[PDB]
């Protein structure tokens, strides 16, 4: 079984964060590969939140990235860490 | 399951690992075992081999040889080497 | 475990020795030792929480300020950026403190500052979660400001 | 001569495969499928399977190596060259270059006796 | 008979692949303001189980309460013994 | 080892470690003959052929004899031009192999695929 | 009778669930399956389910082994006669 | 998918499309499934040189999208330029400065995020079974009775 | 001019720019070894931003450093530099997204 994620660092609207964890559970079951997961997230988020978008899916990594305000969200599912942002 | 004899060693014939990494690997164990014996000081020769793999090939090799054991492990594409020599069976896989 | 397993009496050809008599004394003295190392830790562990209770307080004060004046915004703007950096670094810095205070509990027959500190540790983690929520609300208030 | 290698037969096999993937033929560009980065990866796996299956059908006791080179809308000096260390009166190899609208594709076929 | 290579195997022929030169414009626009690339760092994994060949363990139960006879003669059977005694007394 | 002595009868094989040994041999040759990475005119196509002839002989030298060698070289200009060179050969599993190496310069790319098939 | 083990598991921050399930599974896995390979398939599959993937475990009566692991995920215990080894890496 | 008969009743073999160098299976842990998932079937197709390159043709589907992105960025710059030119008297702000002027501290925050990675560690474990001692016993009828 | 050991996965960037990033990246990991990936990421983005005639415009420089990560990003034409340093064995992703 796969329980719902937990948002560590986040800047999303009460409506949006639901749509992100939504797309997150759909993506993880559909695609096995770590790059294929990311590839789905972005292309779905290109329909809802305009052309420009980016997504990473790392078991162990770190960064600082420049993101549009209210268009950043980092959620860690059980032993996997997904970082997505805008522009 | 079908084994085969190449470079004086009894390996699983469908060579999971690439045939260069396998040849250099078996040859180093045979040249390690010509020095240190498995019966006496058997921990040392594993640690010698483990470090050798990290030098010449990609890092984080796991090394497992015994007269009797049974393992199911996840490894990278073409990074799994399992060969018998006399009676002792040598397993190792890159991560 | 050496004082656990220590033999209570050994013997030779024509003599018995009673070890318990000595052995019993060594338990209460090598305990005093671990009690010391646990009270070299206890003071270390408590100085981190204090640093982590303040740091979280120090950031909450900048939010508590009205910040009506121009020059005031420029001060507490750098602190929201500080909050973020903390948010990244702190989730790393936290993991040691959570285990440090645990490990202690198992090794100290003391019940750490009654319940006053247990409450202060649970309040800290709540105060951090409130701060993140407050920083999101402040971010919106900031855009209108 | 039941077995033996023939120039014409191989060429016919590759034509059928290139047609099977996206060639109604008939002397008019009835279709037009410009080269996507997504579709390229699929086409290669499709073409190569179809070519082999094509060679398989009429196949004798010849081993068959086939390489698929695609090219994004030419404009770039590419030159393919093939050499086979193999007895003459035994086997021959062939390459055939196709000019299919936007996509450009070269197919090679090695023949080896068994 | 079986499979041997005495026949010369040396000869080599080449062929020359190419494509036909076209127009410079090509009616295509170089690059995209943005570009979309999906970079993995992880290496595709595959699991293989290997177990050391356990030597086969037969189980057999034989009594030696009987004395040492020949093979052809049965120690239980009275006939087999009775004849073999009569064969010794024939010197 | 009667099954092993048997195994030699059905197929002699002579499985000379084909993959990386050749991959190392072709790599060493390519670097030297590429010379100027910048050079990709129309008069170097004829010179890119000469490379391919030399290549196949050094495959014979590198402990192959009994195998049957077929090599295909591709020399092309890159201008962010998206192309994929795949291959798939019908052969005897674990009885034959392939060797591939690709060298990418700033302005030029050269890929060398080498096919070897056992024959008796 | 498991005289000398090596326990390098987290223990602190209620991760004893991930050490105790090493001793607990081992006992249930060994008695039922009774095949060295199939043990290493059962214990691994469980520890992947609960604590996420990239666990490697190797079960043998007599073996040598040197290996790289993730600090505070490696435990080496004797279940009866048999000698089970499991650890994370990646 | 054919078979070679070998001369003088040798063991039959054959020749399969599948490339041997390619891995046998490929296993990629699912988080939804929550257990490792093996795929015996593989793509078993070798690629020497793969190259994905930015290069689009006039009137694609992918171009139209690229144009919309330019037109949105342009519109935001145009508005931001015009509004700064309308608010200020005879504004001499260059189009490059106006973009840098569009990216704010409260219109593009810049967060750092890493994951907690355990430090790698290399350990040795040698398992040697109990010593096995030879014993020699004889039993006779008298020694039993004695 | 020496260049430290590295493996290119994908380089959609000019050679002059890439070489200048790798040198810094090697020196920057060598400064704080067994140091956190975000600490190395932060200082690397500062360098590439700070250096003049390194800017290709559009987005803003943003660097991701890890040992294990897949991804899919939209970046500016000829501005993305992926590489993995052989002695460290840590991948480095650096690009501008508009």
């Amino acid at each position: 079984m796969n329980h719902e994620p937990e948002v560590k660092a986040t800047d999303m609207e009460e409506d949006m964060i639901k749509r992100v964890k939504e797309i997150a559970i759909n993506a993880v079951k559909e695609y096995k590969q770590e790059k294929q997961i990311a590839h789905y997230i972005k292309y779905e988020f290109d329909k809802i939140d305009g052309y420009g978008w980016n997504c990473i899916v790392g078991r162990n990594f770190g960064s600082h990235i420049i993101h549009q305000t209210k268009k950043y969200i980092f959620f860690k599912i059980n032993e996997l860490c997904l970082l997505l942002w805008k522009a | 399951q079908q084994y085969k004899t190449f470079m004086g060693a009894r390996v699983l014939w469908p060579p999971e690992c690439a045939d260069d990494i396998l040849e250099g690997a078996i040859r180093e164990t045979q040249d390690a075992l010509k020095k240190f014996e498995i019966a006496r000081e058997g921990q040392k020769i594993a640690e010698h081999l483990k470090k050798y793999m990290d030098d010449h090939f990609d890092p984080y090799w796991h090394v497992f040889f015994g007269k009797n054991f049974g393992c199911q492990a996840v490894h990278n594409k073409n990074r799994f080497i399992y060969f018998y020599i006399e009676k002792t069976a040598f397993l190792m896989y890159q991560t | 475990e050496e004082i656990e397993k220590i033999v209570p009496t050994y013997k030779i050809g024509a003599m018995e020795l009673m070890t318990h008599n000595i052995c019993t004394s060594l338990s209460t003295w090598a305990k005093e030792w671990k009690l010391q190392y646990s009270q070299d830790l206890h003071k270390r562990a408590r100085q981190l929480l204090d640093s982590l209770t303040e740091q979280t307080k120090m950031l909450s004060t900048k939010l508590s300020k009205p910040v009506k004046d121009i020059d005031s915004l420029g001060y507490v703007m750098e602190t929201l950026e500080q909050i973020r950096k903390e948010q990244a670094e702190i989730d790393m810095k936290f993991n040691p403190v959570q285990e440090m205070y645990s490990l202690l509990d198992n090794y100290l027959p003391g019940g750490i500052t009654d319940k006053d500190e247990m409450d202060a540790r649970s309040l800290l983690r709540r105060n951090w979660d409130i701060l993140i929520q407050q920083a999101e609300i402040k971010g919106k208030e900031y855009q209108h400001k | 001569t039941d077995k033996e290698y023939i120039s014409e037969e191989v060429q016919k096999a590759i034509d059928d495969s290139v047609k099977q993937v996206f060639g109604i033929k008939d002397d008019s560009s009835q279709v037009t499928i410009t080269y996507n980065k997504d579709k390229v990866n699929l086409w290669t796996q499709q073409i190569i399977d179809y070519t082999i299956r094509g060679l398989n059908k009429l196949g004798k006791h010849f081993k068959y190596c086939v390489t698929a080179i695609l090219q994004q809308t030419n404009h770039a000096g590419i030159s393919v060259q093939i050499t086979a260390y193999q007895d003459t009166n035994t086997d021959g190899s062939l390459i055939q270059c196709y000019e299919i609208n936007d996509i450009y594709a070269i197919v090679s076929v090695f023949a080896m006796a068994v | 008979k079986e499979f041997n290579n005495p026949i010369n195997f040396q000869d080599t022929e080449t062929r020359y692949g190419g494509i036909q030169n076209q127009v410079v414009n090509i009616n295509q626009y170089v690059q995209r303001n943005p570009n979309f690339i999906d970079l993995d760092n992880i290496a595709e994994l595959s699991e293989h189980s290997v177990n050391t060949e356990r030597v086969k363990t037969g189980d057999r139960g034989m009594s030696h309460k009987e004395g040492g006879w020949p093979g052809n003669v049965d120690p239980n059977e009275a006939q087999e013994t009775g004849r073999f005694k009569k064969r010794i007394e024939k010197s | 080892r009667k099954r092993e002595a048997s195994l030699i009868t059905l197929n002699y094989i002579k499985n000379r470690f084909y993959p990386s040994k050749i991959q190392k041999i072709i790599k060493e040759l390519f670097e030297d003959r590429l010379k100027g990475v910048e050079y990709d005119p129309n008069n170097a196509n004829q010179l890119s052929e000469r490379l391919v002839l030399e290549l196949r002989e050094k495959i014979k030298r590198g402990k192959v004899p009994r195998y049957k060698i077929g090599v295909q070289v591709v020399f092309g200009e890159i201008k962010g031009q998206g192309l994929r060179i795949a291959s798939k050969c019908l052969w005897d599993v674990q009885n034959d192999n392939y060797a591939s190496y690709t060298y990418t310069s700033e302005k030029v790319y050269c890929t060398g695929i080498v096919f070897g098939c056992y024959f008796e | 009778h498991a005289n000398e083990q090596i326990i390098d598991m987290p223990e602190n921050s209620e991760m004893k669930s991930m050490k105790n399930d090493a001793f607990s599974q081992a006992k249930f896995a060994v008695e039922n399956y009774k095949f060295e390979n199939k043990i290493s398939s059962h214990i691994k599959k469980f520890f992947d389910e609960k604590y996420g993937p990239n666990w490697h475990c190797v079960v043998g009566k007599h073996f040598n082994a040197y290996v790289s692991y993730d600090s505070k995920n490696f435990i080496f215990f004797y279940e009866g006669q048999l000698a089970i080894l499991l650890y994370r890496k990646g | 998918l054919t078979a070679q008969e070998l001369n003088e009743d040798m063991p039959s073999k054959m020749l399969e499309p599948k490339n041997p160098q390619a891995p046998k299976n490929i296993t990629v842990y699912d988080y939804y499934t929550r257990k490792f998932k093996t795929d015996e079937l593989v793509d078993q197709m070798i690629v020497h040189f793969s190259m994905d390159g930015d290069y689009i043709w006039k009137e694609s589907n992918e171009y139209k999208t690229q144009e919309e992105i330019r037109d949105t960025k342009k519109a935001l710059i145009k508005e931001a330029m015009r509004k700064q030119e309308s608010e200020e008297p005879g504004a001499n702000h260059d189009e490059e400065a106006i973009k840098q002027t569009l990216r704010n501290k409260f219109n593009y925050n810049t967060r750092e995020c890493q994951t907690i990675n355990p430090s790698i560690r290399e350990r040795g474990v040698s398992t040697e079974p109990p010593p096995s001692d030879t014993i020699c016993g004889n039993i006779t009828q008298w020694e039993i009775f004695d | 001019e020496p260049l430290p050991p590295h493996i290119i996965r994908f380089n959609d960037m000019a050679q002059h720019l890439l070489k200048k990033v790798i040198r810094q990246a090697d020196v920057l990991i060598k400064e704080n070894p067994q140091g956190l990936e975000k600490d190395i990421a932060l200082n690397l983005v500062k360098f590439v931003k700070s250096q003049p005639e390194f800017k290709i415009g559009d987005g803003e420089w943003q660097c991701i450093i890890g040992k294990n990560f897949g991804c899919s990003l939209t970046f500016d034409a000829n501005v993305l530099a992926f590489f993995d340093l052989l002695p460290s064995r840590k991948s480095i992703l650096l690009f501008k997204s508009g």
